[PDB]
């Protein structure tokens, strides 16, 4: 039967497409279908995804609409892309990762058409600067459980590396469906292309800024430096006149110059040094 | 007309995988697609794009084939999922602009009177941006033609949206800047500037070498701009400039002096605090 | 998280349709109360240095009482 | 029979582009987001949402 070592491989474009589509329609549950292939019965590759038109005034859309799907499938082939659909996906904004009651019936159709599909759930607003929340599930039947047998026969220990969250356990999960591991395929070309973000032209690194605002900024900084200097010794003197057990709590409402002056020093040194060096080499690069 | 164009990484990834999937089949050289985006003031934004069947012959640069119905129905189909997007222009992955670009631009200027051409390099080898942006215009001069169609460059840059930003941050696990400070302020700005300036001077060297020995189509606007460049170099031997330079440098160093003094004082205070607090810990063990 | 200051109820009397265009000239005859209110309200707001230097401890608030009208 | 109601409240101010703070008819006040397609120029303090 099925095993716990099943793997799914998601490209970068598919991830970014589905993330953007899910983030666009935040208040409701948008949906779409994937496409890829089954190279074997341990790993399933998905290579491209596409969104589908929805019926508004709700948070759920039935997937049965053959005209659009058929047209997209027969039109993508004209420019490559001979792949077939492998499953569907939809987004849960700020909830987690699970399958609602109607979702079992929704995925039942794909199971009937092909017994080895998969459902992907992405969380668009709980992910920040990494750790994108994406899960993949497949359904099970209760008659086989009546036989006193459990699905997903285990042959190795690489299938139990992540413990499920408590909210997944609260809903159906293991008594109604099983999750599978996920992986991202990375190659050198797209990764090398993608690191060009926020790179600046060669012009931005040779401008030496105006020589009028710089002195104003230095003058502004020096005065607060002076005031913090005046306030330092007051806190230095009374550092031990009070028991140290409440020393930390004494600094809960008012600022302390010691921490609040180092940032001034750092920014000031950095600005002055870089402004000097830029003009230093520019005096000889040009004539 | 147009001041700046902003390009999201999504269209870059789409260009890359379209090129891969269509070049795997056979030995094609150039591929074409159409972009979607938005306008605001004089700033253009590009969001996504889709491909289109295109054919071109290497025998002659006057024969080529595009599909109209494909473009029309595909735009109509993307309309039903998001109505904010609209046709803005097209892209071709050629390493350098070709002769047929004017003809294709005229062909698909029907769908957008302000079409903008974008060139994306699929295998860059330098630190420069992979994208270049052009717009058509009519130029006039003394003799030859009252008007002639000519491309003009427009500033381009790579932008990012929140979801796109978190996606690309998740994808770039291996490479990340070491420090943020004088390091990133120096190497990412100055050395790269020297690199780019040297590359530009080398290219103009090459063009000037091509003249007065080889082909020799003497062009005069380039000469005028070269004279303007060579006339604008300042003089650094003037006495007043030297005096002002010295005055400003001497004015600037005092601040670094003061900051170093403050850092030394803070370090001494920290040392005193640690020593005093830690010397009172050995006797508690008995 | 900590949060920036926020309020409710009456906000600012935002000066567009809030200045009630009633001048001091339209009021006539109560110069004593006018002077008392001026000294007890407006002067501490501007000339606080004189109040500190003479040492007269400006009042925190005032009360008005009398027959209606 | 495939629709649900929505709670009613009053807006107070907006912290940033995507964050508002709103008060329901009852006491509790929340820091909430907004729909993407909705216009943001009509949400002056005091309106009902």
């Amino acid at each position: 039967a099925v095993d716990t070592a099943e793997q799914v491989y998601i490209s970068s474009l598919a991830l970014l497409k589905m993330l953007k589509h899910g983030r666009a329609g935040v208040p409701m549950e948008v949906m779409g279908l994937m496409l890829g292939e089954f190279v074997d019965d341990y790993t399933v590759r998905v290579i491209d995804v596409f969104a589908m038109p929805q019926s508004g005034t709700g948070v759920s859309v039935e997937a049965v609409d053959p005209v659009f799907q058929a047209k997209m499938l027969d039109m993508l082939k004209q420019t490559g892309r001979p792949e077939m659909v492998v499953g569907w996906y939809h987004s849960h904004p700020g909830f987690g990762c699970w399958l609602s009651g109607v979702d079992i019936n929704t995925q039942q159709s794909f199971e009937a058409l092909s017994e080895r599909a998969v459902a992907v759930v992405v969380d668009p607003i709980q992910s920040v600067k990494g750790k994108v929340v994406i899960d993949a599930f497949r359904l099970i039947n209760a008659n086989m459980m009546v036989l006193g047998h459990e699905p997903r026969q285990t042959t190795s220990n690489l299938g139990h590396l992540n413990k499920p969250s408590i909210q997944a356990l609260i809903h159906g999960l293991n008594r109604h469906y099983y999750s599978i591991t996920i992986n991202y395929r990375k190659n050198e070309l797209e990764q090398k292309m993608l690191l060009n973000l926020h790179k600046k032209s060669w012009m931005e690194g040779l401008t030496l800024q105006d020589y009028s605002e710089h002195c104003k900024h230095n003058e502004s900084v020096v005065k607060e430096m002076l005031e913090l200097a005046k306030n330092y010794n007051k806190a230095v003197e009374e550092e031990d006149k009070m028991t140290p057990e409440q020393l930390a709590i004494k600094n809960v409402g008012k600022q302390d110059p010691k921490r609040h002056l180092e940032e001034h020093v750092d920014v000031l040194m950095t600005s002055n040094i870089v402004q000097c060096l830029a003009a230093m080499l520019d005096t000889v690069v040009f004539k | 007309a147009v001041q700046k164009v902003v390009v999201h990484p999504l269209v870059l990834l789409s260009v890359v995988d379209h090129f891969n999937r269509i070049g795997k089949v056979g030995n094609q050289k150039r591929v074409v697609g159409v972009l979607l985006g938005s306008w605001q003031k004089k700033v253009l934004d590009v969001s996504n794009s889709f491909a289109v069947p295109f054919d071109e012959d290497d025998k002659d640069d006057s024969v080529w084939f595009l599909d109209h119905d494909y473009l029309e129905n595909m735009y109509g189909m993307f309309k039903k999922v998001n109505a904010r997007e609209r046709i803005v222009g097209w892209y071709h992955t050629g390493p350098k602009l070709h002769k047929n670009d004017i003809a294709i631009n005229e062909l698909m200027k029907r769908y957008c009177p302000n079409s903008v051409l974008v060139i994306i390099d699929v295998k860059p080898k330098d630190l420069g941006l992979p994208t270049e942006a052009y717009i058509s215009v009519e130029e006039v001069h003394d003799d030859g033609t009252p008007t002639s169609k000519t491309f003009e460059h427009v500033t381009s840059e790579i932008g990012a949206e929140e979801a796109e930003e978190v996606g690309v941050e998740h994808l770039l696990r291996d490479i990340k800047d070491t420090t943020v400070g004088t390091l990133s302020q120096r190497i990412t700005n100055q050395v790269h500037g020297l690199k780019g300036l040297n590359s530009k001077l080398l290219d103009i060297r090459s063009y000037l070498e091509k003249v007065a020995t080889g082909k020799l189509p003497i062009n005069h606007q380039i000469i005028y701009q070269l004279q303007d460049v060579f006339n604008l170099l300042p003089d650094v031997s003037l006495q007043e400039f030297v005096k002002a330079f010295y005055l400003k440098t001497n004015d600037q160093m005092v601040v670094v002096y003061l900051a170093s003094l403050i850092r030394s004082v803070v370090a001494l205070h920290n040392l005193i605090n640690n020593k005093i607090a830690n010397r009172d810990a050995e006797k508690k063990e008995g | 998280d900590v949060l920036p200051p926020e309020a409710d109820s009456s906000i600012m009397m935002l000066t567009s349709d809030q200045k009630p265009d009633v001048m001091y000239a339209d009021i006539g005859g109560m110069d004593i109360q006018k002077q008392e209110v001026r000294e007890a309200v407006e002067l501490p707001l501007t000339h606080f240095e004189l109040y500190k230097q003479i040492g007269i401890d400006p009042p925190r608030g005032v009360l008005m009482y009398g027959p209606p009208g | 029979l495939q629709s649900v109601g929505q709670i009613v409240g009053e807006v107070l101010k907006q912290l940033t582009e995507e964050k508002f703070i709103v008060k329901a008819t009852n006491g509790p006040r929340y820091v909430v987001g907004c729909r993407r397609q909705l216009d943001k120029s009509k949400l002056k303090p005091g309106t009902r949402v």
